[PDB]
Protein backbone atom coordinates (compact mmCIF):
# COMPACT_ATOMS: atom_id res chain seq x y z
CA UNK A 1 0.00 0.00 0.00
CA UNK A 2 2.45 2.63 -1.24
CA UNK A 3 2.69 4.80 -4.35
CA UNK A 4 5.82 5.25 -6.48
CA UNK A 5 6.58 8.33 -8.60
CA UNK A 6 9.29 8.75 -11.24
CA UNK A 7 10.06 11.55 -13.69
CA UNK A 8 11.46 11.50 -17.23
CA UNK A 9 9.96 14.78 -18.22
CA UNK A 10 6.76 12.72 -17.81
CA UNK A 11 5.46 12.05 -14.31
CA UNK A 12 4.35 8.45 -13.71
CA UNK A 13 2.48 7.48 -10.53
CA UNK A 14 1.24 4.03 -9.57
CA UNK A 15 -0.62 2.23 -6.77
CA UNK A 16 -0.10 -1.47 -7.43
CA UNK A 17 -2.62 -3.90 -5.93
CA UNK A 18 -1.81 -7.57 -6.67
CA UNK A 19 -5.18 -8.96 -5.50
CA UNK A 20 -7.36 -7.09 -8.02
CA UNK A 21 -8.84 -8.39 -11.27
CA UNK A 22 -8.62 -5.26 -13.47
CA UNK A 23 -6.23 -2.44 -14.34
CA UNK A 24 -6.80 1.24 -15.12
CA UNK A 25 -4.44 3.51 -17.07
CA UNK A 26 -4.94 7.15 -17.94
CA UNK A 27 -3.73 10.74 -18.06
CA UNK A 28 -4.80 13.54 -15.70
CA UNK A 29 -4.39 17.23 -16.52
CA UNK A 30 -4.14 20.10 -14.05
CA UNK A 31 -6.69 22.37 -15.71
CA UNK A 32 -10.42 22.40 -14.97
CA UNK A 33 -13.45 24.66 -15.14
CA UNK A 34 -11.44 27.18 -13.09
CA UNK A 35 -9.02 27.54 -16.06
CA UNK A 36 -11.48 28.93 -18.63
CA UNK A 37 -13.42 32.16 -19.19
CA UNK A 38 -17.13 33.07 -19.48
CA UNK A 39 -17.01 32.88 -23.29
CA UNK A 40 -15.68 29.32 -23.70
CA UNK A 41 -17.28 27.84 -20.57
CA UNK A 42 -18.09 24.17 -21.11
CA UNK A 43 -15.30 23.45 -23.60
CA UNK A 44 -13.97 20.81 -21.19
CA UNK A 45 -17.37 19.12 -20.82
CA UNK A 46 -17.45 18.90 -24.63
CA UNK A 47 -13.93 17.40 -24.68
CA UNK A 48 -15.06 14.63 -22.32
CA UNK A 49 -17.97 13.66 -24.56
CA UNK A 50 -15.88 13.60 -27.74
CA UNK A 51 -13.70 11.03 -25.94
CA UNK A 52 -16.74 8.91 -25.02
CA UNK A 53 -18.53 9.09 -28.37
CA UNK A 54 -19.49 6.02 -30.38
CA UNK A 55 -16.80 5.42 -32.99
CA UNK A 56 -14.08 5.78 -30.34
CA UNK A 57 -15.87 3.52 -27.85
CA UNK A 58 -16.59 1.01 -30.62
CA UNK A 59 -12.89 0.82 -31.52
CA UNK A 60 -12.09 0.21 -27.85
CA UNK A 61 -14.86 -2.37 -27.36
CA UNK A 62 -13.55 -4.54 -30.22
CA UNK A 63 -10.28 -4.78 -28.24
CA UNK A 64 -11.89 -5.25 -24.81
CA UNK A 65 -11.39 -1.73 -23.44
CA UNK A 66 -13.72 0.48 -21.39
CA UNK A 67 -13.52 4.28 -21.21
CA UNK A 68 -14.20 6.94 -18.58
CA UNK A 69 -13.71 10.66 -18.00
CA UNK A 70 -14.42 13.36 -15.42
CA UNK A 71 -14.45 17.17 -15.30
CA UNK A 72 -13.83 19.10 -12.09
CA UNK A 73 -12.76 22.65 -11.20
CA UNK A 74 -9.03 21.89 -10.85
CA UNK A 75 -8.49 18.84 -13.08
CA UNK A 76 -9.67 16.58 -15.90
CA UNK A 77 -9.25 12.86 -16.56
CA UNK A 78 -9.24 10.47 -19.54
CA UNK A 79 -9.02 6.84 -18.41
CA UNK A 80 -8.88 3.40 -20.06
CA UNK A 81 -9.64 0.09 -18.31
CA UNK A 82 -8.79 -3.49 -19.26
CA UNK A 83 -7.95 -6.92 -17.93
CA UNK A 84 -4.54 -7.15 -16.21
CA UNK A 85 -2.71 -8.83 -19.10
CA UNK A 86 -3.91 -6.23 -21.62
CA UNK A 87 -2.32 -2.98 -20.41
CA UNK A 88 0.02 -2.37 -23.35
CA UNK A 89 -3.00 -2.27 -25.66
CA UNK A 90 -4.55 0.31 -23.31
CA UNK A 91 -1.53 2.60 -23.68
CA UNK A 92 -1.52 2.31 -27.48
CA UNK A 93 -5.18 3.34 -27.75
CA UNK A 94 -4.49 6.26 -25.41
CA UNK A 95 -1.54 7.21 -27.63
CA UNK A 96 -3.14 6.92 -31.05
CA UNK A 97 -6.68 8.18 -30.64
CA UNK A 98 -6.07 10.96 -28.06
CA UNK A 99 -2.61 12.55 -27.85
CA UNK A 100 -1.41 12.22 -31.48
CA UNK A 101 -4.41 11.93 -33.85
CA UNK A 102 -7.69 13.66 -33.09
CA UNK A 103 -8.81 14.88 -36.55
CA UNK A 104 -10.88 11.70 -36.65
CA UNK A 105 -12.73 12.82 -33.38
CA UNK A 106 -13.24 16.55 -34.29
CA UNK A 107 -15.02 15.84 -37.58
CA UNK A 108 -18.03 17.89 -38.66
CA UNK A 109 -20.58 15.12 -38.07
CA UNK A 110 -19.29 13.87 -34.71
CA UNK A 111 -19.05 17.42 -33.36
CA UNK A 112 -22.67 18.35 -34.09
CA UNK A 113 -24.02 15.06 -32.73
CA UNK A 114 -22.00 15.53 -29.54
CA UNK A 115 -23.11 19.14 -29.07
CA UNK A 116 -26.77 18.15 -29.43
CA UNK A 117 -26.52 15.54 -26.67
CA UNK A 118 -24.58 17.80 -24.31
CA UNK A 119 -27.10 20.63 -24.66
CA UNK A 120 -29.89 18.19 -23.77
CA UNK A 121 -27.91 17.00 -20.74
CA UNK A 122 -27.49 20.54 -19.40
CA UNK A 123 -31.08 21.61 -20.08
CA UNK A 124 -32.33 18.53 -18.22
CA UNK A 125 -30.05 19.29 -15.26
CA UNK A 126 -31.36 22.83 -14.85
CA UNK A 127 -35.04 21.76 -14.78
CA UNK A 128 -35.02 18.64 -12.57
CA UNK A 129 -31.89 18.35 -10.34
CA UNK A 130 -32.61 20.89 -7.60
CA UNK A 131 -30.12 20.07 -4.80
CA UNK A 132 -27.15 20.11 -7.20
CA UNK A 133 -28.05 23.29 -9.12
CA UNK A 134 -28.41 25.22 -5.85
CA UNK A 135 -24.90 24.21 -4.78
CA UNK A 136 -23.57 25.38 -8.17
CA UNK A 137 -25.36 28.70 -7.64
CA UNK A 138 -23.73 28.97 -4.22
CA UNK A 139 -20.29 28.77 -5.84
CA UNK A 140 -21.27 31.51 -8.28
CA UNK A 141 -22.39 34.06 -5.66
CA UNK A 142 -19.59 33.30 -3.18
CA UNK A 143 -16.78 33.67 -5.75
CA UNK A 144 -18.42 36.09 -8.20
CA UNK A 145 -16.14 37.68 -10.81
CA UNK A 146 -13.35 35.15 -10.15
CA UNK A 147 -12.47 31.80 -11.89
CA UNK A 148 -13.89 29.56 -9.14
CA UNK A 149 -17.42 30.81 -10.00
CA UNK A 150 -17.88 29.13 -13.38
CA UNK A 151 -20.05 25.96 -13.53
CA UNK A 152 -18.37 22.71 -14.52
CA UNK A 153 -21.02 21.55 -17.00
CA UNK A 154 -21.10 24.94 -18.69
CA UNK A 155 -24.01 27.27 -19.28
CA UNK A 156 -26.68 26.74 -21.93
CA UNK A 157 -25.96 30.16 -23.50
CA UNK A 158 -22.15 29.91 -23.69
CA UNK A 159 -22.38 26.29 -24.86
CA UNK A 160 -24.31 27.26 -28.00
CA UNK A 161 -21.62 29.49 -29.57
CA UNK A 162 -18.77 26.93 -29.45
CA UNK A 163 -17.02 25.71 -32.61
CA UNK A 164 -14.18 23.24 -33.26
CA UNK A 165 -11.68 26.12 -33.16
CA UNK A 166 -12.51 26.66 -29.49
CA UNK A 167 -11.66 23.02 -28.79
CA UNK A 168 -8.36 23.13 -30.70
CA UNK A 169 -7.29 26.37 -29.02
CA UNK A 170 -8.01 24.97 -25.55
CA UNK A 171 -6.08 21.79 -26.34
CA UNK A 172 -2.96 23.67 -27.46
CA UNK A 173 -2.94 25.72 -24.23
CA UNK A 174 -3.63 23.10 -21.53
CA UNK A 175 -2.97 19.52 -22.79
CA UNK A 176 0.76 19.70 -22.18
CA UNK A 177 3.45 17.49 -20.68
CA UNK A 178 4.27 20.09 -18.02
CA UNK A 179 0.59 19.95 -16.96
CA UNK A 180 0.06 16.17 -17.01
CA UNK A 181 0.35 13.03 -14.90
CA UNK A 182 0.23 9.42 -16.14
CA UNK A 183 -1.44 7.09 -13.64
CA UNK A 184 -1.89 3.38 -13.12
CA UNK A 185 -4.02 1.52 -10.59
CA UNK A 186 -5.05 -2.03 -9.87
CA UNK A 187 -3.00 -5.05 -10.95
CA UNK A 188 -0.19 -3.18 -12.68
CA UNK A 189 3.49 -2.96 -11.73
CA UNK A 190 5.43 0.29 -11.81
CA UNK A 191 8.38 -1.08 -13.79
CA UNK A 192 6.20 -2.53 -16.56
CA UNK A 193 4.40 0.79 -17.05
CA UNK A 194 7.72 2.66 -17.07
CA UNK A 195 9.18 0.17 -19.55
CA UNK A 196 6.15 0.36 -21.86
CA UNK A 197 6.37 4.15 -21.96
CA UNK A 198 10.08 4.38 -22.82
CA UNK A 199 9.63 1.72 -25.50
CA UNK A 200 7.37 4.32 -27.10
CA UNK A 201 8.19 8.01 -26.50
CA UNK A 202 4.76 9.32 -25.42
CA UNK A 203 4.73 13.11 -25.13
CA UNK A 204 1.68 15.31 -25.71
CA UNK A 205 3.04 18.88 -25.93
CA UNK A 206 5.79 20.83 -24.21
CA UNK A 207 4.30 23.20 -21.62
CA UNK A 208 3.87 26.91 -20.78
CA UNK A 209 0.19 27.01 -19.90
CA UNK A 210 -1.24 30.49 -19.21
CA UNK A 211 -1.15 32.11 -15.77
CA UNK A 212 -4.50 33.27 -14.37
CA UNK A 213 -4.77 37.00 -13.80
CA UNK A 214 -7.23 36.97 -10.90
CA UNK A 215 -7.06 35.08 -7.62
CA UNK A 216 -10.14 33.61 -5.98
CA UNK A 217 -11.86 35.76 -3.36
CA UNK A 218 -14.86 35.11 -1.12
CA UNK A 219 -17.75 37.60 -0.94
CA UNK A 220 -20.78 37.44 1.35
CA UNK A 221 -23.96 37.62 -0.71
CA UNK A 222 -27.15 35.75 -1.62
CA UNK A 223 -29.09 34.62 -4.68
CA UNK A 224 -32.76 33.61 -4.56
CA UNK A 225 -34.46 31.59 -7.34
CA UNK A 226 -38.12 31.56 -6.36
CA UNK A 227 -40.50 28.95 -7.82
CA UNK A 228 -43.83 28.55 -6.03
CA UNK A 229 -44.94 25.57 -8.14
CA UNK A 230 -42.33 23.15 -6.77
CA UNK A 231 -43.24 21.11 -3.66
CA UNK A 232 -40.19 21.86 -1.46
CA UNK A 233 -37.52 24.39 -0.53
CA UNK A 234 -33.84 23.64 -1.20
CA UNK A 235 -31.23 25.79 0.59
CA UNK A 236 -27.43 25.78 1.00
CA UNK A 237 -25.34 28.06 3.24
CA UNK A 238 -21.58 28.36 3.82
CA UNK A 239 -18.60 30.41 4.99
CA UNK A 240 -15.05 30.63 3.62
CA UNK A 241 -13.06 27.49 4.40
CA UNK A 242 -9.63 25.88 3.90
CA UNK A 243 -7.77 25.17 0.63
CA UNK A 244 -5.75 22.08 -0.20
CA UNK A 245 -2.29 22.15 1.39
CA UNK A 246 -3.43 24.05 4.50
CA UNK A 247 -2.49 23.30 8.13
CA UNK A 248 -6.18 23.32 9.14
CA UNK A 249 -7.29 20.82 6.49
CA UNK A 250 -8.30 17.93 8.76
CA UNK A 251 -9.62 20.14 11.58
CA UNK A 252 -12.27 21.59 9.27
CA UNK A 253 -13.26 18.09 8.16
CA UNK A 254 -13.63 16.95 11.78
CA UNK A 255 -15.84 19.96 12.54
CA UNK A 256 -18.21 19.13 9.68
CA UNK A 257 -18.42 15.53 10.92
CA UNK A 258 -19.63 16.75 14.33
CA UNK A 259 -22.97 17.85 12.84
CA UNK A 260 -23.02 15.21 10.10
CA UNK A 261 -25.88 14.17 7.83
CA UNK A 262 -29.51 13.22 8.36
CA UNK A 263 -32.40 11.39 6.71
CA UNK A 264 -35.77 11.68 8.43
CA UNK A 265 -37.22 8.52 6.89
CA UNK A 266 -34.41 6.15 7.96
CA UNK A 267 -34.91 4.87 11.55
CA UNK A 268 -31.23 4.53 12.51
CA UNK A 269 -30.33 8.00 11.22
CA UNK A 270 -32.75 9.48 13.78
CA UNK A 271 -30.72 7.99 16.67
CA UNK A 272 -27.36 9.64 15.95
CA UNK A 273 -25.50 11.46 18.71
CA UNK A 274 -26.09 14.95 17.33
CA UNK A 275 -27.61 17.61 19.57
CA UNK A 276 -29.22 19.46 16.65
CA UNK A 277 -31.60 16.51 16.22
CA UNK A 278 -33.20 17.15 19.62
CA UNK A 279 -34.51 20.44 18.16
CA UNK A 280 -35.79 19.48 14.67
CA UNK A 281 -37.64 16.22 15.32
CA UNK A 282 -40.35 17.64 17.60
CA UNK A 283 -41.93 19.64 14.74
CA UNK A 284 -40.00 17.97 11.86
CA UNK A 285 -38.61 21.02 10.09
CA UNK A 286 -36.64 19.11 7.42
CA UNK A 287 -36.40 15.88 5.46
CA UNK A 288 -32.58 15.75 5.14
CA UNK A 289 -29.38 17.73 5.53
CA UNK A 290 -25.65 17.26 5.00
CA UNK A 291 -22.60 19.22 6.18
CA UNK A 292 -19.66 19.70 3.78
CA UNK A 293 -16.07 20.96 3.84
CA UNK A 294 -14.90 21.56 0.27
CA UNK A 295 -11.31 22.47 -0.58
CA UNK A 296 -9.60 23.73 -3.74
CA UNK A 297 -6.17 25.05 -4.71
CA UNK A 298 -7.00 28.66 -3.77
CA UNK A 299 -9.91 28.61 -1.28
CA UNK A 300 -12.74 26.55 0.19
CA UNK A 301 -16.25 26.40 1.61
CA UNK A 302 -17.71 25.08 4.87
CA UNK A 303 -21.44 24.67 5.44
CA UNK A 304 -24.63 22.67 4.90
CA UNK A 305 -27.47 21.93 2.48
CA UNK A 306 -31.07 20.97 3.25
CA UNK A 307 -34.44 20.14 1.69
CA UNK A 308 -37.79 20.48 3.46
CA UNK A 309 -41.56 20.38 2.97
CA UNK A 310 -42.36 22.47 6.09
CA UNK A 311 -42.43 25.85 4.39
CA UNK A 312 -43.82 27.80 7.38
CA UNK A 313 -40.92 27.03 9.77
CA UNK A 314 -37.82 27.69 7.66
CA UNK A 315 -36.64 30.45 10.09
CA UNK A 316 -36.61 27.96 12.95
CA UNK A 317 -34.46 25.54 10.95
CA UNK A 318 -31.79 28.10 10.03
CA UNK A 319 -31.82 29.60 13.53
CA UNK A 320 -31.33 26.35 15.45
CA UNK A 321 -28.57 25.16 13.11
CA UNK A 322 -26.52 28.35 13.34
CA UNK A 323 -26.75 28.39 17.15
CA UNK A 324 -25.16 24.93 17.28
CA UNK A 325 -22.26 26.25 15.19
CA UNK A 326 -21.63 28.93 17.85
CA UNK A 327 -20.85 26.19 20.39
CA UNK A 328 -17.67 25.28 18.49
CA UNK A 329 -16.14 28.52 19.79
CA UNK A 330 -17.58 28.31 23.31
CA UNK A 331 -18.70 24.95 24.65
CA UNK A 332 -17.84 21.96 22.43
CA UNK A 333 -17.26 18.87 24.57
CA UNK A 334 -14.66 16.11 24.47
CA UNK A 335 -17.19 13.39 23.63
CA UNK A 336 -18.32 15.22 20.50
CA UNK A 337 -14.68 15.35 19.36
CA UNK A 338 -13.85 11.68 20.01
CA UNK A 339 -16.96 10.62 18.08
CA UNK A 340 -16.08 12.71 15.02
CA UNK A 341 -12.49 11.40 15.05
CA UNK A 342 -13.43 7.76 14.49
CA UNK A 343 -16.28 8.47 12.06
CA UNK A 344 -14.03 10.68 9.93
CA UNK A 345 -11.54 7.81 9.71
CA UNK A 346 -14.31 5.47 8.53
CA UNK A 347 -15.46 8.04 5.96
CA UNK A 348 -12.16 8.65 4.17
CA UNK A 349 -11.15 5.03 4.76
CA UNK A 350 -14.02 4.04 2.46
CA UNK A 351 -13.24 6.71 -0.14
CA UNK A 352 -9.58 5.70 -0.51
CA UNK A 353 -10.11 1.91 -0.22
CA UNK A 354 -13.03 1.18 -2.52
CA UNK A 355 -12.69 -1.56 -5.13
CA UNK A 356 -12.95 0.59 -8.27
CA UNK A 357 -9.57 1.41 -9.89
CA UNK A 358 -11.18 4.30 -11.80
CA UNK A 359 -11.77 6.22 -8.57
CA UNK A 360 -8.21 5.48 -7.47
CA UNK A 361 -6.78 7.03 -10.65
CA UNK A 362 -8.73 10.28 -10.30
CA UNK A 363 -7.74 10.67 -6.64
CA UNK A 364 -4.07 9.85 -7.25
CA UNK A 365 -3.61 12.12 -10.25
CA UNK A 366 -5.24 15.11 -8.58
CA UNK A 367 -3.13 14.87 -5.41
CA UNK A 368 0.22 14.41 -7.19
CA UNK A 369 -0.47 17.41 -9.44
CA UNK A 370 -0.58 19.73 -6.40
CA UNK A 371 1.74 18.23 -3.76
CA UNK A 372 4.12 16.26 -5.97
CA UNK A 373 3.44 13.30 -3.65
CA UNK A 374 0.61 11.37 -2.01
CA UNK A 375 0.02 11.24 1.73
CA UNK A 376 -0.70 7.68 2.80
CA UNK A 377 -3.74 6.73 4.85
CA UNK A 378 -1.64 5.64 7.83
CA UNK A 379 -0.22 9.17 8.02
CA UNK A 380 -3.58 10.95 7.75
CA UNK A 381 -4.95 8.94 10.67
CA UNK A 382 -2.14 10.09 12.98
CA UNK A 383 -2.89 13.74 12.21
CA UNK A 384 -6.57 13.19 13.06
CA UNK A 385 -5.89 11.51 16.41
CA UNK A 386 -3.69 14.46 17.50
CA UNK A 387 -6.48 17.09 17.34
CA UNK A 388 -7.72 18.54 20.65
CA UNK A 389 -10.64 20.68 21.78
CA UNK A 390 -8.36 23.75 21.82
CA UNK A 391 -7.54 23.34 18.12
CA UNK A 392 -11.25 23.26 17.25
CA UNK A 393 -12.10 26.35 19.32
CA UNK A 394 -9.17 28.25 17.81
CA UNK A 395 -10.24 27.31 14.27
CA UNK A 396 -13.90 28.22 14.85
CA UNK A 397 -13.06 31.55 16.50
CA UNK A 398 -11.28 32.54 13.28
CA UNK A 399 -13.48 31.02 10.54
CA UNK A 400 -17.04 31.07 11.96
CA UNK A 401 -17.56 33.61 14.76
CA UNK A 402 -19.10 36.81 13.34
CA UNK A 403 -18.08 36.13 9.74
CA UNK A 404 -19.85 36.80 6.45
CA UNK A 405 -21.89 34.09 4.74
CA UNK A 406 -23.13 33.02 1.32
CA UNK A 407 -26.67 31.71 0.76
CA UNK A 408 -28.54 30.16 -2.16
CA UNK A 409 -32.07 28.82 -2.37
CA UNK A 410 -34.81 27.70 -4.72
CA UNK A 411 -38.44 26.67 -4.50
CA UNK A 412 -40.89 27.78 -1.80
CA UNK A 413 -38.57 30.15 0.08
CA UNK A 414 -41.00 32.91 1.11
CA UNK A 415 -40.25 32.00 4.73
CA UNK A 416 -36.50 32.52 4.30
CA UNK A 417 -35.77 35.82 5.99
CA UNK A 418 -33.46 38.62 4.89
CA UNK A 419 -29.66 38.51 4.90
CA UNK A 420 -28.97 40.52 8.04
CA UNK A 421 -31.23 38.50 10.35
CA UNK A 422 -29.32 35.37 9.31
CA UNK A 423 -25.93 37.11 9.53
CA UNK A 424 -26.73 38.21 13.10
CA UNK A 425 -27.10 34.56 14.17
CA UNK A 426 -23.35 33.96 13.59
CA UNK A 427 -22.61 35.41 17.04
CA UNK A 428 -24.42 34.91 20.39
CA UNK A 429 -24.39 38.22 22.56
CA UNK A 430 -24.60 36.01 25.47
CA UNK A 431 -20.65 35.73 25.44
CA UNK B 1 -71.17 72.59 37.59
CA UNK B 2 -72.40 71.14 40.86
CA UNK B 3 -74.02 74.48 41.61
CA UNK B 4 -74.93 77.78 39.99
CA UNK B 5 -71.58 78.77 38.42
CA UNK B 6 -68.04 77.55 37.81
CA UNK B 7 -66.97 77.11 41.43
CA UNK B 8 -65.15 74.74 43.80
CA UNK B 9 -67.24 71.61 43.03
CA UNK B 10 -66.47 72.12 39.33
CA UNK B 11 -62.68 72.19 39.74
CA UNK B 12 -62.50 69.16 42.03
CA UNK B 13 -64.55 66.96 39.68
CA UNK B 14 -62.62 68.05 36.58
CA UNK B 15 -59.33 66.89 38.11
CA UNK B 16 -60.61 63.42 39.02
CA UNK B 17 -61.98 62.92 35.50
CA UNK B 18 -58.77 64.28 33.98
CA UNK B 19 -56.75 61.52 35.66
CA UNK B 20 -59.20 58.86 34.39
CA UNK B 21 -59.59 59.49 30.64
CA UNK B 22 -55.90 58.81 29.80
CA UNK B 23 -56.42 55.19 30.90
CA UNK B 24 -59.45 54.91 28.61
CA UNK B 25 -57.39 56.24 25.69
CA UNK B 26 -54.82 53.52 26.38
CA UNK B 27 -57.50 50.81 26.18
CA UNK B 28 -58.67 52.24 22.83
CA UNK B 29 -55.08 52.17 21.57
CA UNK B 30 -54.93 48.42 22.16
CA UNK B 31 -58.18 47.90 20.24
CA UNK B 32 -56.72 50.12 17.51
CA UNK B 33 -53.68 47.86 17.14
CA UNK B 34 -55.78 44.67 17.04
CA UNK B 35 -57.58 46.01 13.96
CA UNK B 36 -54.26 46.74 12.21
CA UNK B 37 -52.89 43.23 12.75
CA UNK B 38 -55.68 41.72 10.62
CA UNK B 39 -54.72 43.31 7.28
CA UNK B 40 -51.46 45.00 8.27
CA UNK B 41 -50.33 48.35 6.93
CA UNK B 42 -50.78 49.96 3.53
CA UNK B 43 -48.01 51.55 1.45
CA UNK B 44 -47.50 54.77 -0.55
CA UNK B 45 -48.35 53.19 -3.93
CA UNK B 46 -51.82 51.90 -3.03
CA UNK B 47 -51.35 48.34 -4.29
CA UNK B 48 -50.76 45.02 -2.57
CA UNK B 49 -47.68 44.44 -0.44
CA UNK B 50 -47.83 40.65 -0.16
CA UNK B 51 -45.17 40.13 -2.86
CA UNK B 52 -42.28 41.87 -1.00
CA UNK B 53 -42.16 42.01 2.81
CA UNK B 54 -39.44 42.86 5.35
CA UNK B 55 -39.57 41.96 9.08
C1 LIG C 1 -52.93 57.82 20.69
C2 LIG C 1 -53.26 57.90 19.41
C3 LIG C 1 -52.79 56.89 18.33
C4 LIG C 1 -51.85 55.93 18.38
C5 LIG C 1 -50.91 55.55 19.54
C6 LIG C 1 -51.83 55.27 17.09
C7 LIG C 1 -51.00 54.23 16.72
C8 LIG C 1 -50.85 53.74 15.44
C9 LIG C 1 -49.77 52.93 14.95
C10 LIG C 1 -48.58 52.43 15.78
C11 LIG C 1 -49.99 52.67 13.66
C12 LIG C 1 -49.06 51.81 12.76
C13 LIG C 1 -48.86 52.30 11.34
C14 LIG C 1 -48.53 53.76 11.26
O1 LIG C 1 -47.76 54.24 12.12
O2 LIG C 1 -49.04 54.44 10.34
C15 LIG C 1 -51.23 53.32 13.28
C16 LIG C 1 -51.84 53.30 12.05
C17 LIG C 1 -53.01 53.92 11.71
N1 LIG C 1 -53.72 54.80 12.49
FE1 LIG C 1 -53.24 55.32 14.43
N2 LIG C 1 -52.78 55.85 16.30
C18 LIG C 1 -53.39 56.84 17.02
C19 LIG C 1 -54.41 57.66 16.57
C20 LIG C 1 -55.05 57.56 15.36
C21 LIG C 1 -56.04 58.47 14.84
C22 LIG C 1 -56.51 59.72 15.61
C23 LIG C 1 -56.42 58.04 13.63
C24 LIG C 1 -57.45 58.61 12.64
C25 LIG C 1 -58.43 59.44 12.97
C26 LIG C 1 -55.68 56.83 13.36
C27 LIG C 1 -55.78 56.07 12.22
C28 LIG C 1 -54.83 55.18 11.78
C29 LIG C 1 -54.82 54.51 10.51
C30 LIG C 1 -55.90 54.67 9.41
C31 LIG C 1 -53.72 53.75 10.46
C32 LIG C 1 -53.28 52.83 9.30
C33 LIG C 1 -52.53 53.60 8.22
C34 LIG C 1 -52.02 52.72 7.13
O3 LIG C 1 -51.79 51.51 7.37
O4 LIG C 1 -51.82 53.23 6.00
N3 LIG C 1 -54.85 56.57 14.43
N4 LIG C 1 -51.72 53.96 14.40
C1 LIG D 1 -74.14 36.69 26.96
C2 LIG D 1 -73.84 36.77 28.43
C3 LIG D 1 -72.87 37.82 28.90
C4 LIG D 1 -72.96 38.14 30.38
C5 LIG D 1 -71.65 38.48 31.05
C6 LIG D 1 -71.23 39.93 30.90
C7 LIG D 1 -69.73 40.15 30.75
C8 LIG D 1 -69.35 40.96 29.54
C9 LIG D 1 -67.86 41.23 29.42
C10 LIG D 1 -67.01 39.99 29.31
C11 LIG D 1 -65.55 40.22 29.57
C12 LIG D 1 -64.75 40.50 28.33
C13 LIG D 1 -64.21 39.26 27.67
C14 LIG D 1 -62.81 39.02 28.04
C15 LIG D 1 -61.87 39.50 26.99
O1 LIG D 1 -62.17 39.74 25.86
O2 LIG D 1 -60.66 39.68 27.48
C16 LIG D 1 -60.20 38.75 28.48
C17 LIG D 1 -59.29 37.84 27.76
C18 LIG D 1 -57.85 38.29 27.65
O3 LIG D 1 -57.80 39.47 26.81
P1 LIG D 1 -57.20 39.38 25.32
O4 LIG D 1 -58.17 40.12 24.45
O5 LIG D 1 -56.77 37.99 24.95
O6 LIG D 1 -55.91 40.33 25.35
C19 LIG D 1 -55.74 41.32 24.30
C20 LIG D 1 -54.83 40.70 23.28
O7 LIG D 1 -55.45 39.55 22.68
C21 LIG D 1 -54.33 41.66 22.21
O8 LIG D 1 -52.96 42.14 22.28
P2 LIG D 1 -52.64 43.63 21.77
O9 LIG D 1 -52.90 44.51 22.95
O10 LIG D 1 -53.28 43.92 20.46
O11 LIG D 1 -51.06 43.66 21.49
C22 LIG D 1 -50.30 44.89 21.59
C23 LIG D 1 -49.06 44.58 22.40
C24 LIG D 1 -47.79 44.99 21.75
O12 LIG D 1 -46.74 44.98 22.74
C25 LIG D 1 -46.19 46.17 23.01
C26 LIG D 1 -47.19 47.09 23.61
O13 LIG D 1 -45.05 46.44 22.78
Amino acid sequence: AEVTQLSNGIVVATEHNPSAHTASVGVVFGSGAANENPYNNGVSNLWKNIFLSKENSAVAAKEGLALSSNISRDFQSYIVSSLPGSTDKSLDFLNQSFIQQKANLLSSSNFEATKKSVLKQVQDFEENDHPNRVLEHLHSTAFQNTPLSLPTRGTLESLENLVVADLESFANNHFLNSNAVVVGTGNIKHEDLVNSIESKNLSLQTGTKPVLKKKAAFLGSEVRLRDDTLPKAWISLAVEGEPVNSPNYFVAKLAAQIFGSYNAFEPASRLQGIKLLDNIQEYQLCDNFNHFSLSYKDSGLWGFSTATRNVTMIDDLIHFTLKQWNRLTISVTDTEVERAKSLLKLQLGQLYESGNPVNDANLLGAEVLIKGSKLSLGEAFKKIDAITVKDVKAWAGKRLWDQDIAIAGTGQIEGLLDYMRIRSDMSMMRW
Amino acid sequence: WGGFSVSNPTIQRFFALHYLVPFIIAAMVIMHLMALHIHGSSNPLGITGNLDRIP
